[PDB]
């Protein structure tokens, strides 16, 4: 009967707020630093959202004086011996509020300069619904954003800084609740504890933002390959194997519970990519996921001229701005060595090109991984000295990344005109 | 010596000096994460934002945590021990397995009182004594 | 913020 107490005593503080707030805010921290690669050193910075809300909202029109900006740009990226950051990860959930909109506007103001794509997640309060599962009911989010409720948001999608924000939808289950027959608490070598239950039913037992696995794939897409082509699709990047599902015996026979918050359909995968969101879609029953779309919050536009239309399609694509960013981490990092050496217009075009040259091809290699070694297709690098300043220059590169698959239509038909020898008149 | 040795008729010297530009070790692709971890309860969290040394997680999330003094003194319903006063959960997080409904009963002094009996009370040999056999 | 869901949810 002492078990009856413990099953009440401990279950009183595990269900308690504040206590399970740290759980959420550490389980999803453990999730990131689970892989441990050869050359991918993560790093923490525990800060309340409000302590940054006040920061950017006070220094939106003076970002260089922002305290955070002075702990990522001018601190490690700018300074000599400093080690620059790469792809920040916002563990927060951002709504459609006109306050949280600034939070992104500021963090992106940093990311844009520090060159570090800021990945985050968006709350279910965005689509104006109290249960994220009920987003499936919305037909097309494309027609949704036309609603005047998103006016402030559509303005932000037009900003340049938004080409570095990458917001994710859906939240993966990060902990299985405690049952004796399922996920038993590892008791002690004598203190019988394994017989210990929890208390949940519908949908309210710990979640974590998809942004984790998104970044935790960018890490993967670096130890294996070297660039960030390997974070999309099933066969290529985002697959995310083996997630923490859940099972429960209400009355039937252990009816499984999908690991993901929401079971996105096919046209949901797409109808979100246009809004500038990253859906974390699940394979029904398979207890797995995959990132089909990896788009920034930047507007895609349309345009009449075909070239212009294609430009905006690649810029919105996050996976490229991750790569183009890695060139900035090459320039402002390596060329710093020869800051005093005597060099020319024809010499800087050598050093900068001789490097990137090993990462540009046209031929395709078997398998995705063996080819994702080569992110770019071709590059131009036209540097040129400026008048007045003798020792100063001004470069201007332009990279065309290997355009990813994105979909296709198809019209099948019985022609009966292909082989006229069987249906023709002459016989 | 700068004075330099007097030159003989056959001075051999052997040059051992080598010039060249030093190498640079690769940069580990750093990943910054920003979220309310401590809720305002840590050595680096209690300090002003103008001076918060970012962590590294060189070891693991188990030890980078213990590096931060994450404790909490939140109240909770009491169902153990005597006297009034709600149960006051008060202990600092070492590993990430601390939220495990088990490491909790080992940490909270009050609950440990019931777990202490389950070591002694439940270990009653009513199977060695009952199994008498002449 | 009255916890009439933590207290009502008694469970033995």
């Amino acid at each position: 009967v002492i078990d009856k107490l413990i099953d009440l005593q401990v279950n009183s503080i595990i269900s308690n707020d504040e206590f399970r707030a740290l759980e959420q805010e550490w389980l999803k921290v453990q999730e990131v630093c689970q892989e441990d690669y050869d050359n991918v050193e993560v790093s923490i910075l525990d800060v309340k959202k409000e302590e940054l809300q006040y920061d950017f909202e006070r220094n939106l029109y003076d970002i260089s004086s922002s305290d955070f900006f002075k702990k990522v740009y001018v601190s490690e990226f700018d300074q000599y011996g400093g080690e620059p950051y790469g792809a920040i990860l916002g563990l927060y959930n951002f709504e459609n509020t006109t306050n949280d909109i600034i939070w992104l506007t500021g963090m992106g103001m940093v990311a844009k300069n520090s060159h570090a794509p800021f990945i985050a997640s968006i709350d279910k309060s965005f689509f104006g619904v109290k249960d994220l599962s009920e987003i499936t009911h919305i037909k097309s989010f494309e027609a949704l954003l036309e609603h005047p409720r998103y006016k402030e948001w559509n303005d932000f999608r037009n900003l340049d800084v938004a080409a570095y924000i990458g917001l994710t939808v859906g939240d993966f289950m990060l902990r299985q609740p405690y049952n004796p027959e399922n996920n038993p608490v590892q008791y002690k070598l004598m203190e019988g504890f394994n017989e210990f239950v929890d208390y949940d039913k519908n949908e309210s037992y710990l979640w974590g933002p998809a942004s984790i696995h998104l970044v935790k794939n960018m890490m993967r897409s670096y130890d294996k390959t070297r660039w960030f082509q390997y974070i999309r699709g099933v066969e290529s990047g985002g697959y995310v194997k083996n997630l923490v599902a859940c099972v429960y015996d209400n009355k039937g026979i252990l009816e499984t519970k999908s690991p993901l918050n929401v079971l996105f359909a096919d046209y949901m995968e797409l109808s979100l990519a246009n809004i500038g969101l990253i859906p974390f879609v699940s394979e029904k029953g398979t207890s797995n996921a995959c990132f089909f779309s990896v788009n920034s919050a930047k507007k895609v536009e349309e345009f009449v001229d075909g070239f212009d239309s294609a430009n905006s399609r690649l810029i919105a694509n996050l996976s490229y701005t991750m790569c183009i960013s890695r060139i900035s981490h090459y320039i402002k990092c390596v060329i710093r060595d020869k800051i005093g050496s005597i060099v020319d217009v024809e010499s800087i075009q050598k050093i900068l090109s001789d490097w990137i040259s090993e990462f540009v091809t046209t031929v395709y290699q078997p398998t995705p991984l063996e080819m994702a070694r080569y992110p770019f297709r071709n590059v131009s690098i036209e540097v040129k000295t400026i008048p007045g300043k003798p020792g100063w220059y001004s470069c201007k590169i332009n990279v065309i990344p290997h355009i990813q698959f994105e979909g296709m239509n198809t019209t099948m038909t019985i022609d009966t005109r292909l082989e006229p020898e069987l249906f023709g008149t002459n016989n | 010596a700068k004075n330099k040795i007097p030159n003989s008729r056959l001075m051999i010297n052997y040059e051992t000096n080598v010039d060249g530009v030093l190498k640079k070790k690769e940069l580990p692709y750093r990943v910054l994460v920003v979220g309310d971890l401590s809720k305002g309860r840590s050595v680096d969290a209690k300090k002003e934002f103008a001076d918060r040394e970012v962590r590294r997680v060189n070891n693991g999330v188990d030890r980078v945590l213990e590096e931060m003094n994450i404790s909490f003194d939140f109240e909770a319903p009491n169902f153990v021990s005597k006297d009034p006063s709600n149960l006051k959960v008060n202990y600092r997080i070492e590993s990430v397995k601390d939220f495990r409904p088990d490491a909790v009963a080992k940490k909270v002094p009050e609950i440990r009182a019931l777990l202490e009996m389950k070591e002694i009370l439940a270990s009653f040999a009513k199977d060695i004594e009952n199994n008498r056999n002449l």
